RNA sequence: AACGUGUCGCGAUGGAUGACUUGGCUUCCUAUUUCGUUGAAGAACGCAGUAAAGUGCGAUAAGUGGUAUCAAUUGCAGAAUCAUUC
RNA sequence: GAUGUGGCCUGGAGGUUAGGACGAAGCUUAUGGCGUGAGCCUAAGAUGGACCGGCCUCUAGUGCAGAUCUUGGUUGGCGUAGCAAAGAUCUAACGGAGAUAUACUCAACAUGCAACGUUGGAUACUGGAGCGGGGAAGGAUUUCGUGCCAACGGCACUCGUA
RNA sequence: AAGUUUGAAAAGCACUUUGGAAAGAGAGUGAAAUAGAACCUGAAGUCGUGACAAAGACAAUGGAAGUACCUCCAUUUCAAC
């Protein structure tokens, strides 16, 4: 499993660098399921991406 | 179609680059002794729905109806002449028309015109 | 005339550790820098290229031509020479073989074959027929596929 | 790549081979030859101990200016190595041979290797770049490996 | 220095595509094709390169109209009665 | 001992040789046989149910029309007619 | 250096005489025999699959060991020289065929090594004249997502501008 | 540069088994698969393998004579011959 797409999308949405993007080490399955900016924003709201 | 000449190269090129309408004449088969006596014609170009008997090769003696004159592989397909594949399917086996004898002619108005014009009597 | 020489080839010189042969110019292709213009070089010109003004034909003295024809005719009247040449004339009645002039009136090949059988030239004819075979070598790829022996010659008084 | 030798008893033998392995021919040559007369289980144990670096593969022919080691003494040599890429390839081949013996109904515990042949396969071409704008070959040397074993 | 380093100094293009022949031989600054001499009315043709002539000669392309007119000439400009 | 050497049997690598030849080369001949502003040669871009190249073609685009021919094309698919012309 | 040779050999032509699916050409040889020799002939093929031999004459792009000869392939060197500028990586979990992969004996060490992609930690680097963010020239789909590891990224890849 | 020149016909190897895959081992087709796929024939050179021959260091090869061992070669002989 590679979360590169979600990390890239999170960086763009949060307007910060990759070092500032935190992708929950657990819930990798739920993060992997997010393939759109709308889904990534929901992950940010739920706290899986900080 | 006057393919044979003094040049083997030219004759072979004309044969193997012959158009489809010339390939039809090249893919002719002799008529049966019964049909030869009735029409006074020695041979006819094979066409679909003709009845033929194989005279040369492995399938010699087999009767069947012509299902295709492929004309690109210089073969005719006979419904009763076939074999089995590895997976059990049945595939037709191509036969050169000069190895078969036409036992029944699929008759059409232009086919009858050809038979009348080739009548040697 | 241009075969093997239609290239802008030049020698590289002696400074480079290669043979002093003209070489194909340019780069990017397999032939780049390959030997050229030589009879020893692949793709080069053949040694002494053939010309159409080679002496194909020959003059022969007219009397010598007539002498040769006369000698050939005289040899044809010797059955030992005819047999030595390879003809089967074992059953023919006489040499020279002279037949009547009525054969010029034949219209069917069947009658001609009957005449040949009657005068016993069919043995030589069958010799040619059994000798028909595919020519050995490249000549069969040329227009000389089939070879056979020479049979009897039937000489007419005219073109009829 | 047909088998150069035939087993004494065909019904009591198992065969296996691989073509264009993409392993170094010389290293694989040394690795496969050492198991030529060994029982199948002993060959598998040796390969595991080579991977553990407690035993080595003796380099008898293609050993020009390679290092020396004490683990080569058991083979009567002083030069040996641990070619893991060749070793794991050979262990896979032994597994296929054991599977063939099992399929034919033979006992792998009683199978003795009888034939081992390594051949130079067709070479794959790459290029390397040298000083003064020179291009020079950078070749890969794959190998053909064939073997069979018989019940003892 | 001349060689490798100077290879990186080569910027821009001397030649671009030619409208008439499409050989990338159109000199941008001089506004003329090195291959076919466009926009001069006539093309380049030199007997010291017959190979160049025969690359560009008639019959190397489609002969779109020449095929039609040759058939008409062979048929003596036949027309319906 | 081991490397190494030599021979034979069998394999690998490598594509010579023979057979094959719809190509080339060369020599003859025939003729209501010689392009274009009525836009040529050449260049470009497109066109197939499936289609990169090549070939053919030009938004009527692997072709429309007419004559002859007389049951196909064909890798798959599609297809009124199984046929005096339509 | 000259000359001679019912002297040898090769492609083709005119003649003649034969062979071949019960195996032609070609190819292979501790297959022998013959010839001072060039070479010829037979035997075997657990070789090949369709042409071809002898003799007289004619004819020519007619005989190779080497021209720093031409083209193609191979080869010892050789698993050798090396793959050392730009400092540096470690750890767990997950993912993956890429494992914790075992005849007998035997508790695990001494018999499956090495190397990976992602995420979270840790350590450090670039230090705004940046391995930062945008443009021209040049390139022209390298952009993005999914799949995928044959070949390619001179080690590796589950990664990639493949 | 490059003949796709497999075969008479794709009949182009179903199915089983091992392998992640490639492929291997079986099984089939075919007269032939060492005709398995850009596949007729498959030389030389080089290499692997099994069997055997031996061999110090005279670099190896070569010449002439024997001998030891081997020989799917040839020829002769087998009875008062
Ligand atoms: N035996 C020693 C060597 O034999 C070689 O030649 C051998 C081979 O070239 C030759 O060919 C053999 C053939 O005899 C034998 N009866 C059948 C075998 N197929 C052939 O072998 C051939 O085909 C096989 C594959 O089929 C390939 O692996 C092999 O490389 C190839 N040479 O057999 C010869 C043996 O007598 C060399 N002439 C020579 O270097 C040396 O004397
Ligand atoms: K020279
Ligand atoms: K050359
Ligand atoms: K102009
Ligand atoms: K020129
Ligand atoms: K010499
Ligand atoms: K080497
Ligand atoms: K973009
Ligand atoms: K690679
Ligand atoms: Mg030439
Ligand atoms: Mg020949
Ligand atoms: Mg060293
Ligand atoms: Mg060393
Ligand atoms: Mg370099
Ligand atoms: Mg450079
Ligand atoms: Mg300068
Ligand atoms: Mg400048
Ligand atoms: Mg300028
Ligand atoms: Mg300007
Ligand atoms: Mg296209
Ligand atoms: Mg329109
Ligand atoms: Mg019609
Ligand atoms: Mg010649
Ligand atoms: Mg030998
Ligand atoms: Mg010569
Ligand atoms: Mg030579
Ligand atoms: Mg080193
Ligand atoms: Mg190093
Ligand atoms: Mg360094
Ligand atoms: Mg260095
Ligand atoms: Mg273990
Ligand atoms: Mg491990
Ligand atoms: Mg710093
Ligand atoms: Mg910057
Ligand atoms: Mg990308
Ligand atoms: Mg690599
Ligand atoms: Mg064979
Ligand atoms: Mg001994
Ligand atoms: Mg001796
Ligand atoms: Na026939
Ligand atoms: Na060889
Ligand atoms: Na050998
Ligand atoms: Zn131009």
């Amino acid at each position: 499993v590679s979360l590169k797409l979600q990390a890239r999308l999170a960086s763009s949405i949060l307007g910060c660098g990759r070092a500032r993007v935190w992708l929950d080490p657990n819930e990798a399955v739920e993060i992997q399921n997010a393939n759109s900016r709308k889904s990534v924003r929901k992950l940010i709201k739920d706290g899986f991406i900080i | 179609a006057s393919i044979k000449c003094g040049s083997r190269r030219k004759a072979r090129r004309a044969h193997f680059q012959a158009p489809s309408h010339v390939r039809r004449v090249l893919m002719s088969a002799p008529l049966s002794k019964e049909l030869r006596a009735k029409y006074n014609v020695r041979a006819m170009p094979v066409r679909k729905d003709d009845e033929v008997i194989v005279k040369r090769g492995t399938f010699k003696g087999r009767e069947g109806k012509v299902t295709a004159c492929y004309r690109l592989k210089w073969v005719i397909l006979i419904d009763k002449v076939n074999r089995e594949k590895a997976n059990g399917s049945t595939v037709a086996v191509g036969i050169h028309p000069s190895n078969v004898e036409i036992t029944k002619l699929k008759l059409t108005h232009h086919r009858k015109s050809i038979l009348e014009r080739k009548d040697r009597s | 005339r241009l075969s093997g020489m239609n290239h802008s080839a030049h020698s590289w010189g002696t400074g480079r550790a290669v043979a002093r042969i003209p070489r194909i110019s340019g780069g990017g292709t397999s032939t780049s820098g390959a030997g050229a213009f030589g009879n020893m070089c692949r793709g080069g010109r053949m040694f002494a290229p053939t010309k159409i003004f080679r002496r194909w034909h020959r003059k022969i003295n007219l009397h010598q031509k007539r002498f040769a024809v006369v000698s050939a005719l005289a040899a044809s009247s010797v059955p030992s020479l005819v047999m030595s040449r390879g003809h089967q004339i074992g059953n023919v009645p006489e040499v020279p073989l002279v037949v009547e002039d009525s054969i010029q009136g034949y219209e069917k090949t069947k009658e001609a074959m009957a005449f040949l059988k009657a005068i016993a030239a069919i043995d030589d004819v069958n010799r040619v027929n059994d000798s028909r075979e595919i020519r050995a070598g490249r000549g069969k790829m040329r227009n000389r596929r089939y070879v056979a022996r020479r049979g009897p010659m039937l000489v007419m008084p005219n073109n009829k | 790549t047909h088998y150069s030798r035939k087993p004494q008893v065909s019904s009591k033998s198992a065969k296996a081979k691989v073509s264009d392995l993409r392993c170094h021919y010389k290293n694989t040559f040394e690795t496969a030859n050492v198991i030529n007369g060994m029982p199948l289980r002993k060959a598998q144990q040796l390969y595991r101990q080579v991977l553990a670096k407690t035993r080595c593969i003796p380099f008898k022919r293609y050993n020009g200016k390679i290092g020396r080691t004490a683990q080569a003494k058991e083979w009567g040599q002083t030069k040996g190595r641990w070619p893991r890429k060749s070793v794991v390839a050979m262990m896979s081949l032994l597994k296929n041979a054991e599977a063939n013996a099992i399929e034919k109904g033979l006992d792998p515990n009683q199978m003795v290797i009888k034939h081992v042949q390594v051949d130079q396969a067709a070479r794959m071409r790459r290029r390397t770049y040298r000083a003064h704008g020179r291009i020079t070959p950078y070749m890969c040397s794959p190998c053909h490996v064939q073997l069979f074993m018989s019940e003892k | 220095t001349k060689g490798t380093t100077s290879m990186g100094q080569r910027h821009g293009r001397t030649h671009i595509l030619c409208r008439r022949c499409g050989r990338n031989s159109y000199h941008v600054q001089w506004e003329r094709c090195a291959a076919c001499a466009y926009p001069r009315a006539s093309r380049r043709r030199y007997n010291w390169s017959v190979k160049a002539i025969k690359r560009r000669r008639t019959g190397t392309g489609r002969c779109r109209y020449l095929k039609v007119v040759n058939r008409r000439i062979a048929n003596h400009f036949k027309t319906p009665k």
